């Protein structure tokens, strides 16, 4: 009864959905945040100017 | 790299769409590689044939 | 002490049964092998006068003296299905004739009397037979009519004498046919004579229807009518092309349900568990409805069959499909009705006259049930009005608990698939299989095959249960479940039926076209008798794709007919898939 | 068919009902067995719940 | 090779005995007789009219083309209904152990 | 088209497939390979007692 | 609405007296004025820890939480590491977990998302300030580790 690519949660993941415009609105925070830190520490370090 | 389909699909098979998306760039003006957010599989719009 | 004038006592299937298994563990309990067949001749009788079967002058010394050690032996458990406890006997009354014509034609070459040798023969060696069921029963009778009816070919084995072999070798078979053939004609034709073993028999059936619407829707794309840009290549240069196919073609058929008897595991005695489980329950000091082993059978017996309970699941999900795509309209047929008891204290046990009994308020939620109780519902008629719909019989599930139930009815998308999983978690994973033989590419197979016949296809039984509070739990789990198949790309399924299209018209070159006589003149055939193994069409379907488990076979040799006038005009399908025969290039040369 | 936690659960919970909070005067109101393999544990078993 | 057939006797001259292998189950295998072979059969034969379609061959002689090799016959079985008689004799009785 | 094939003509050896418009799932379509397997890893993900 | 112990008392024994008794090993709990109370609200309050863990962590949908926190029938959530956690249950259809903050008292491995993140990832400034109400003082602090 959603569309475009419904999931149930964290839980229970299936095949990749595609992109369409909102049902309702998505705000909380994934926790890939941690992994987010590969790209400032990945880059931070290894610069120019440092 | 390239690829085939239907495998125990763990975090390859985004690599050939990925991919599908930018060896067909002569008909596409979107380019995207380094920022993807897991939800990632963009249309071949004219590029899977 | 009972009552004999005020009473009056209604039963139905289950306590007549019970009060004769209750009846069989006191004394003559091994004669339930021996009984099931008796009252099968009984009830249908066939060419059968004064007859003196089975002898029992009832002397029954011992029910009067109790405390007689009980003995313990093998259990027949035969339950007489609905429809299949008179077909046991249709059957043996059948090969009852296979047995009495083989004895009473063979003596009746004597121009001027056949009684003095054939009353004589009162031995039983004639009794004596080959293949299916024959008990220690006998048939002494005095009529001698059995010169009118025709011989029934069911046994295809040895130990047969005159006349009954006279069809199979001599050529005067040709002569003994037509006496032995009546109301039935066609013998001018043929030459020489041999009987076959094809059953196929017509009645178808269916229806349905309704309506438903509601509402819802749903976103995515669309479905419902895409275009398949095939692009074939055989050296470095290649050819391409658009093609379109469409589900909905043609309307009704779907399947009945063939019956089937239930059995057990053998032995006299009573489990601990099945017994010790049943306390917990309910509260009654003596056991309401009155029966001790056919509470313990039920439970016992069938550890699970569950085919048309189930198919209607992967259907729907696969029925979502096309819908979810773009779902304008939905419609939800009149009966939503759930056959759900509120607050019935021991009916539980009574209740077992059901086919079956599942437990609420354990591992089911609001949303598991109604999957459960749409499909006692007629399928089809829902979200789509066209396409991929039919029609199935389908079993009595009875929901029951004290307090708990809930209704439903619209699904979400990534998510009807794994609550229709969590069903099958609990209870033990026979929903596959209707997943791959029912599910995969027979639906538009059996679609497209609707172009010649209709309305005759059947496997795989009918009803399950297993529940009645709880559930062991000591075996299969499932966390992560996903397969291609649930996700939005039905065309491994639509497309795996065109490939197969190729392969029913795979037969025709090596049948016949124009320099072979045309249809309706050779029908120098020899495929479809109900039979898959040694019978050539079906072991090229039998050969890679959906082998083993369905009935087709009788379609089949009107469809390859059928074909030869469409493909003599400008009509074909598409081309090359996993194919390899020669007399028709499948690969190259 | 022998299992009693929640029998004694009413005990527990009625024990510290009584227990830290002080005396509690009741009645007593039962139907009541009279022995263990006579007429009347015969006659007892009858009648569910 | 369905048509390759096994022959037999019995009257004239006197036929061996033949005692089949023990089976547990009746229904089982009468029901296994007719699944294995894949034919829907018998669920039909419920009804009070029921036809069965057989089909005759040509063997041994190298055949011609005569546009008929194989030849059909359906044949119309409706059930009919004569009175029953039963009778009681004595026969073997059971062990009953004491 | 067997004059522009030259030696080699009339010689299909496989037939790829894919989709003409672009929505919801990608859909380059080889995966048929895998059907006649109708089942090869999907029947048992990890069923384990 | 909780269905916790599930005991229908089948008590058909104690009408048949001359029953062999089983020797085994005695609890002897004593409950003691002050204690009996306390060890319950030390159960309550360990409840939380393990009701927090799988609630919170599907909570990251940001349109519905009922579908999949509804599914999770089985106990595999009841399963704990430290104190004290005994054979039963708590099937209910609440679902309003959201208000309360979580009380650590179980200092051990197996948590999840949210619980977690409290003690290694420094999104816990966020999670903490949500975690905690009616108490404030988040402005100074920079990282995140509960002791």
């Amino acid at each position: 009864m959603a569309a475009p690519v419904l999931y149930g949660g964290a839980g229970g993941t299936a095949t990749g959905p595609g992109d369409m415009r909102r049902s309702l609105m998505h705000e909380k925070k994934q926790v890939f945040a941690e992994l987010r830190r590969e790209a400032q520490a990945l880059r931070v370090a290894k610069e120019a100017r440092g | 790299g390239r690829l085939v389909e239907g495998t125990s699909l763990d975090l390859f098979p985004p690599q050939l769409s990925s991919e599908e998306f930018s060896t067909c760039s002569e008909a596409t003006l979107a380019w995207r590689n380094a920022p993807s957010s897991l939800g990632v599989r963009p249309f071949a719009q004219e590029d899977s044939r | 002490r009972q009552i004999q004038p005020g009473s009056a006592v209604t039963l139905n299937p289950g306590l007549v049964y019970s009060s004769i298994l209750t009846y069989a563990m006191d004394t003559s309990c091994t004669d339930l092998l021996q009984e099931a067949q008796i009252i099968a001749c009984s009830l249908q009788e066939n060419r059968y006068f004064s007859r003196i079967g089975l002898p029992t002058v009832v002397s029954l010394y011992d029910l009067m003296v109790p405390a007689f050690i009980a003995q313990n032996s093998a259990l027949e458990g035969a339950r007489l299905s609905g429809d299949l406890s008179k077909a046991v006997g249709r059957v043996h009354q059948m090969l009852g004739m296979v047995a009495a014509k083989d004895i009473i034609s063979a003596t009746h070459m004597q121009s001027r009397t056949g009684f003095d040798p054939s009353h004589g023969i009162r031995q039983y060696l004639n009794s004596n037979s080959r293949l299916v069921t024959q008990m220690a029963s006998k048939l002494t009778g005095i009529g001698l009519f059995d010169a009118t009816p025709q011989m029934r070919i069911f046994s295809e084995m040895d130990t047969a004498d005159y006349a009954d072999m006279l069809h199979l070798t001599i050529f005067e078979g040709l002569w003994l046919v037509q006496d032995a053939s009546v109301c039935t004609d066609n013998g001018p034709i043929s030459f020489l004579v041999n009987g076959e073993k094809l059953l196929s028999a017509d009645r178808a059936g269916y229806d349905v229807l309704v309506e438903e619407l509601t509402l819802a829707n749903i976103r995515i794309e669309h479905h419902k009518m895409p275009t398949g840009a095939f692009t074939t290549r055989w050296v470095a240069a290649k050819r391409d092309s658009a093609l379109r196919l469409t589900p909905r073609s043609r309307t009704a058929h779907r399947v009945d349900m063939v019956r089937e008897c239930d059995f057990n595991p053998t032995m006299n005695l009573k489990a601990a568990g099945p017994k010790a489980r049943l306390r917990g329950s309910g509260v009654k000091s003596r056991r309401r409805v009155s029966e001790v082993p056919l509470a313990h059978v039920f439970r016992s017996p069938p550890r699970r069959e569950s085919t048309t309970t189930t198919d209607d699941s992967p259907r729907w999900l696969t029925r979502e499909g096309p819908q979810l795509t773009r779902r304008v309209p939905i419609i939800d047929e009149p009966p939503a009705y759930e056959s759900g008891r509120s607050s019935s204290p021991v009916t539980s046990s009574i209740s077992e006259g059901t086919s079956q009994h599942e437990e609420e308020m354990g591992l089911f939620d609001a949303e598991e049930l109604p999957m459960q109780q749409t499909v006692i519902a007629t399928e089809a008629r829902r979200r789509l009005g066209r396409g991929t719909l039919e029609r199935i019989q389908e079993a009595a599930l009875e929901g029951q608990v004290a307090q708990g139930e809930v209704t439903a009815e619209k699904n979400r998308r990534i998510e009807a698939m794994l609550s229709a999983r969590d069903p099958q978690f609990t209870g033990r994973e026979q929903i596959t299989k209707m997943l791959s033989d029912g599910g995969l590419g027979v639906r538009e197979r059996e679609e497209w095959l609707e172009l010649v016949d209709k309305t005759v296809g059947v496997k795989g039984l009918k009803e399950v249960r297993s529940i009645d509070g709880i559930r062991r739990h000591l075996e299969e789990y499932g966390e992560r479940e996903g397969f291609a198949v649930v996700r939005t790309l039905l065309s491994g399924n639509s497309k795996h039926v065109r490939r197969i299209n190729q392969l029913i018209r795979e037969s025709n070159p090596s049948a016949f076209e124009t320099e072979a006589s045309r249809m309706r003149r050779l029908r120098a055939d020899w495929d479809g008798d109900a039979g898959s193994a040694p019978v050539n069409a079906l072991h090229f379907v039998g050969n890679s794709p959906g082998w083993k488990r369905w009935l087709e076979n009788n379609n089949i040799p009107s469809d390859i007919q059928v074909a030869g006038k469409k493909r003599m005009c400008s009509y074909l399908a598409e081309v090359l898939s996993h194919g390899n025969l020669k007399l028709s290039d499948a690969t190259k040369l | 068919g022998q299992s009693k936690l929640t029998r004694l659960v009413k005990g527990f919970l009625i024990l510290l009902e009584m227990a830290e909070r002080k005396e509690v005067d009741f009645h007593v109101g039962n139907h009541i067995h009279v022995t263990y393999a006579i007429a009347p544990v015969c006659d007892s078993y009858d009648l569910p719940g | 090779k369905m048509s390759v057939w096994d022959p037999s006797t019995r009257e004239g001259a006197r036929g061996y005995r033949e005692k089949v292998v023990r089976f547990g189950r009746q229904i089982a295998s009468l029901l296994q007789y007719f699944e294995n072979m894949h034919s829907p059969a018998l669920d039909i034969i419920a009804c009070d009219k029921f036809l069965l379609k057989y089909q005759i061959y040509g063997d041994i002689d190298r055949d011609p083309a005569f546009g008929e090799n194989t030849m059909t016959a359906e044949v119309p079985v409706v059930w009919d209904k004569c009175e029953v008689e039963v009778k009681l004799y004595a026969g073997p009785l059971q062990k009953l152990m004491s | 088209w067997l004059v522009m094939a030259a030696t080699c003509g009339g010689g299909s050896f496989g037939i790829g497939k894919l989709k003409s418009l672009c929505k919801e799932f990608s859909v380059p379509k080889e995966l048929r390979d895998a059907l006649r397997v109708k089942y090869g890893l999907f029947g048992g993900k990890d069923s384990l007692e």
